[PDB]
């Protein structure tokens, strides 16, 4: 989740 | 940001408008409205000078996604930052976020310090 939420910029 | 800039807090439950705003208040954003769903959100927005929504997703009437649609389809909303929050992040919302044009997606709680880091990144990004 974390690693998509920063990937994404949020 | 402007000091002034007017905010938008949307929220079906009454404290959590109140964290939001007290949270602002603390960073000094002084100058916030809310609203207890989308509806009521985009009724108080027709009343212009608005310039940063924070929205909770799940909200009765027109939830936070639904809300954050009507705003990036709006010629006159579009490019308004918004924020959202949610109760829990799952994958699948947090792609939906993305898709509609979420400026950032935060899961609650959150402190101040999260807070006013994820409204910098957003002013970071727009220029504000
Ligand atoms: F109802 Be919110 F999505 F926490
Ligand atoms: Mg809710």
């Amino acid at each position: 989740v974390d690693d998509l939420l920063d990937s994404l910029g949020f | 940001a402007d000091k002034e800039l007017k905010f938008l807090v949307v929220d079906d439950f009454s404290t959590m408008r109140r964290i939001v705003r007290n949270l602002l208040k603390e960073l000094g954003f002084n100058n916030v409205e809310e609203a207890e769903d989308g509806v009521d959100a985009l009724n108080k927005l027709q009343a212009g000078g608005f310039g940063f929504i924070i929205s909770d997703w799940n909200m009765p009437n027109m939830d936070g996604l639904e809300l954050l649609k009507t705003i990036r389809a709006d010629s006159a909303m579009s490019a308004l930052p918004v924020l959202m929050v949610t109760a829990e992040a799952k994958k699948e919302n947090i792609i939906a976020a993305a898709q509609a044009g979420a400026s950032g997606y935060v899961v609650k709680p959150f402190t101040a310090a999260t807070l006013e880091e994820k409204l910098n990144k957003i002013f970071e990004k727009l220029g504000m």
